[PDB]
């Protein structure tokens, strides 16, 4: 164990900033490993493999190290190469592919260290590219194979071209032929910005191909990647080269899942920093290397924010670059990447806070500039990305005493109030109020912005003292109020609710009066509302037996609490959890006529996504319970064989999981049906009226449909068949069907 | 296997604080902590309402419950609370990220808990407030004012 | 662990922005 922990720490120490030059530490580490070679061969091989798989940002270093070991022990190099091939095959079979990319890159860089012969790796990359010639195969897998090839190229391209220029040219021709005839249907769904200026959000494969071509035009002369092995030009040159075995890629299987396509998040230019080192161009492989290294650094240390910030700040490079701008750009790319960020968003905001703390003289200005540029380009930003931006900016301001030069954004006052910029400002102020008190937000915005401030979060009771008595249900409301103040029981509340002149089993006036009084009396805190809802839960169940009752309860709750959207969301959450209203009722309420004015607000879609997440978590929980029961049944059966009620319980759990899956299917079907209905209604109205179809309402609605698809692709891949057969058909309007087609191409 | 440096998470490790009124040994307390989903949030302001905490901590995952820190006698907010999540992952994320973040211009300290039991929502301080409030001497407006020792 | 330095930096930055707009 001591030898194990020691060796691990030792192998993971190389790379960290040290007084001794990197070359000296590498040589010492190689010598130490060779010294203990004959007793820990397998351990050393496994440690090096896992380090190559889990620390891509340090790639070159470890690469060199292997070469140094190969420069002394040929057998070690051969065994290590075989282990790498085996690990890569395991990763491909394991359906994880980022590790496969990192291992392929490690192998590619091993060529520079004179560990692997160039011709063998040229053959391996030839097979990679020839995978694009397969028939009846998802485009995602061909895309990934070409991506692995082109991403390995920045590291071993010089050597491969110098050794096998003809075969490399043929491989490039095949890659160009493939890239010419690719499908770009998925791009608009994933682009953060639809605008072509000032920075197109080009597809990742197209961007990488452009950068590789620029590098090839530059005679493969790159100026960023560290190449420690160069310092050992002598030592590494006398080493004998190994030959890879003919590598055939694992055959496509129906169980195979491939990484989804991504769009490069470009938002900075060299002109944005006219004082620091020149920023590498968008179509320069240096930019890609920097972005990938920073993404890997974030992924490795995504848990601890302080360590991640320290590592990001101290990212080394052959030539100086504007590190602050690169860090901000990659962090925003992670936050805004679609379908979902690699990690949680609160992590990104806190990491930006920590980075600003680490570098308080430069980074805050870069963050302010980035925020201003993000605001300026709001006219075409994705609504999902707009929500993420709103949340991040609200949290940032909350962390910095809600200080900002709002006057710089004064241009949003003049234009339409529903437009992306004033809408973003309103939603940001609403979130800021959510993280503070209403009066605190009125004191920070300049008086000219008062129109965009949030409304006071106060309850609206229809049966107030000033309210007229003509409204039916005033006496009953007063009686219910006094009963509530008297610590009433459910039976006597039912008794008082007995006397209601039913306008029509389901009474709308009864539900209205009850819910209004209950919410008004518990309109001081969330705890009070929770206690009142739970205490009178039986009344809710009795009055909300039917779907109409649940919809009316939701409508009345919205009417009472419309200036306090956080209260709406919390109350809906509690009602769903308590089973007062199902998820279908909430989904129908979101598209109800009452919420047409608030349809484009962020809290509505937060509520919808929270309900979907609740359903997903419920299904997962019941599935986990069923799996645990089945596993314990198998364990008991095997133990008994080695030497009735449980089967009934298993069948009951199977029934419950089947019901939960059916409920999830119904929820998603209902949501898609309502989205289709609203969008087709708008499109028909625009066609008959001869007006423009691209309006803020349409943009928001279509982007929210896209948001549902993107967030819950993992669960909609199951319903794919019924979605294609019932909702999304040929007869559907092309505008709406485009979202479904893009979702289809996302993982196909 | 997996690199130990990456597996490190210093923001989620158990703190040196242990409950003083718990009926049990330290082994059982640690067993409860290792699977608990409840977090103690401290250094709040007396005027920090439940809604702001709900927002800040629901930003890091779904919340099961929130219990404000009332005073022992006056029954008013004391500057602490308990946030109970539905899963351990959300609580871990809250410790990783919400910890150290500002809420109402105050640095919020988030710590693990052994769960909530009736009577834990009141400050153990003999003056009705929190022990730190009773012992502190610096003027903190968000915490009512001077420490309870200064006036009496 | 007080980040007053960062707070002062942000305050000065926003003050400079406001002054530049005013001028
Ligand atoms: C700080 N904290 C409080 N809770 C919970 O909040 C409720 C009321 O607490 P409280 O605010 O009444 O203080 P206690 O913790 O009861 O007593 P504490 O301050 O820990 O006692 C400190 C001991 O050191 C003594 N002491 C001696 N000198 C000093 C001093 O100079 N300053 C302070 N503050 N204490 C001193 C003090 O009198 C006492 O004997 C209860 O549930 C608490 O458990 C916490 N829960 C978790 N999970 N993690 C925490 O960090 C945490």
């Amino acid at each position: 164990n001591e030898t194990e922990d020691h060796l691990e720490s030792l192998i993971c120490k190389v790379g960290e900033k040290s007084a001794c030059s990197l070359e000296s530490n590498l040589e010492g580490l190689a010598g130490v490993l060779e010294a203990d070679l004959p007793n820990y061969k397998s351990k050393i091989l496994r440690l090096l493999c896992t380090v190559a798989r889990l620390l891509p940002e340090k790639l070159t270093i470890y690469t060199t190290l292997v070469g140094l070991l190969n420069a002394r022990n040929y057998n070690f190099g051969g065994e290590f190469v075989e282990a790498m091939i085996r690990q890569l095959k395991e990763s491909l079979k394991a359906n994880n592919y980022n590790e496969a990319v990192y291992l392929v890159r490690f192998l590619s860089d091993l060529v520079n260290c004179h560990v692997i012969a160039a011709p063998s790796m040229v053959a391996m990359f030839e097979n990679f590219v020839s995978v694009t010639q397969e028939e009846d195969v998802p485009q995602v897998r061909r895309d990934w194979y070409v991506y692995a090839f082109l991403s390995s190229l920045p590291w071993v391209g010089k050597e491969l071209y110098e050794k096998k220029d003809a075969e490399m040219d043929r491989i490039f021709a095949n890659t160009e032929s493939y890239l010419k005839r690719r499908q770009k249907t998925h791009v608009p769904m994933l682009q953060v910005w639809t605008a072509d200026k000032p920075h197109p959000q080009e597809e990742y494969l197209d961007c990488l191909w452009a950068q590789i071509q620029k590098l090839k035009k530059d005679r493969w002369q790159e100026r960023h990647i560290l190449r420690p092995y160069l310092a050992f030009d002598s030592i590494l040159c006398e080493a004998l080269q190994h030959n890879l075995p003919p590598f055939t890629p694992p055959p496509h299987t129906e169980d195979s899942v491939y990484p989804m396509p991504r769009v490069i998040f470009r938002m900075f230019d060299y002109t944005d920093d006219p004082e620091g080192p020149v920023m590498p161009g968008s179509h320069s492989v240096e930019r890609f290397v920097i972005e990938e290294n920073l993404h890997c650094i974030i992924k490795s240390h995504w848990k601890e924010r302080k360590t991640c910030a320290a590592q990001l700040v101290s990212y080394p490079g052959k030539n100086k670059i504007p590190l602050n701008y690169h860090i901000v750009e990659v962090i925003f790319a992670e936050l805004f990447q679609l379908p979902a960020p690699p990690h949680i968003d609160v992590m990104y905001t806190t990491l930006l806070i920590e980075l600003c703390k680490l570098q308080p003289g430069s980074l805050p200005q870069v963050l302010a500039q980035a925020t201003e540029m993000l605001y300026m380009r709001l006219d075409t930003m994705n609504t999902t990305c707009v929500d993420r931006f709103i949340n991040w900016f609200s949290h940032h301001l909350s962390n910095f005493q809600f200080r900002w030069s709002w006057e710089d954004w004064s241009d949003c006052l003049s234009q339409d109030p529903e437009s992306p910029k004033p809408k973003f400002v309103r939603e940001v102020l609403e979130k800021c109020m959510r993280l503070s008190y209403h009066q605190r937000i009125l004191d920070i915005v300049p008086p000219t912005f008062s129109a965009l401030c949030p409304v006071n979060p106060t309850c609206i009771y229809k049966y107030g003292d000033e309210s007229s008595n003509s409204l039916p249900g005033h006496s009953v409301a007063l009686c219910l109020a006094v009963a509530f103040k008297s610590k009433a029981t459910n039976d006597e509340i039912f008794s008082i609710l007995k006397d209601v002149p039913n306008p029509n089993s389901f009474n709308p006036l009864k539900i209205e009066v009850f819910v209004q009084t209950l919410l008004h009396l518990a309109a001081k805190s969330f705890s009070h509302s929770f206690s009142a809802l739970a205490k009178f839960h039986e009344v809710f169940k009795t009055l909300a037996e039917s779907d109409e009752g649940k919809l009316h309860v939701l409508r009345v709750m919205f009417e009472v609490w419309r200036n306090h959207p956080q209260m709406i969301a919390v109350l809906v959450d509690k009602m769903i959890r308590t089973q007062i209203v199902d998820c279908a009722a909430v989904a129908n309420w979101i598209f109800s006529s009452e919420l047409s004015r608030d349809f484009t607000r962020l809290f509505v879609w937060e509520i919808l996504h929270s309900t979907i997440r609740k359903m997903n978590k419920h299904v997962l929980k019941i599935q986990k319970e069923l799996e645990e029961a089945k596993e314990k049944l198998a364990r008991q059966h095997k133990r008994r064989s080695d030497d009735g009620v449980l089967e009934e319980q298993i069948e009951r759990l199977q029934e419950k999981v089947e019901s939960a899956q059916s409920e999830q299917k119904n929820l998603f079907l209902v949501i898609f049906q309502r989205f289709i209905m609203i969008l087709t209604e708008h499109l028909v109205r625009c066609e008959t009226d001869g007006t423009s179809v691209l309006t803020p309402w349409y943009k928001n609605c279509i982007e929210r449909l896209q948001q549902i698809f993107l967030q819950h692709h993992q669960i909609i891949q199951q319903y794919m068949v019924t979605l294609e057969n019932l909702l999304f058909t040929a007869e559907l309007d092309p505008h709406i069907l485009a979202v479904f087609q893009q979702f289809c191409a996302l993982q196909a | 296997g997996l690199l130990k440096a990456l597996r490190s998470d210093s923001y989620v490790e158990l703190s040196q604080y242990r409950d003083q009124h718990f009926r049990g040994d330290n082994e059982e307390q640690e067993k409860l902590l290792k699977k608990s989903c409840t977090l103690y949030v401290g250094n709040l302001s007396f005027y920090t309402t439940e809604e702001q905490i709900y927002e800040l901590f629901s930003k890091s995952g779904d919340i099961k419950k929130i219990i404000m820190g009332l005073d022992k006698m006056k029954k008013t907010a004391c500057g602490f609370c308990f946030v109970e999540y539905y899963s351990r992952a959300d609580a871990e994320n809250a410790m990783r990220y919400i910890n150290g973040t500002r809420l109402d211009d105050r640095i919020i300290r988030t710590d693990w808990d052994a769960g909530f039991k009736e009577g834990r929502q009141y400050g153990r301080g003999r003056s009705g407030g929190q022990v730190r409030d009773e012992y502190r001497q610096d003027y903190d407006a968000g915490r009512g004012g001077y420490g309870k020792l200064a006036q009496n | 662990e007080d980040d007053s330095e960062l707070q002062r930096a942000w305050g000065a930055l926003i003050k400079e922005k406001e002054q530049s707009r005013q001028k």
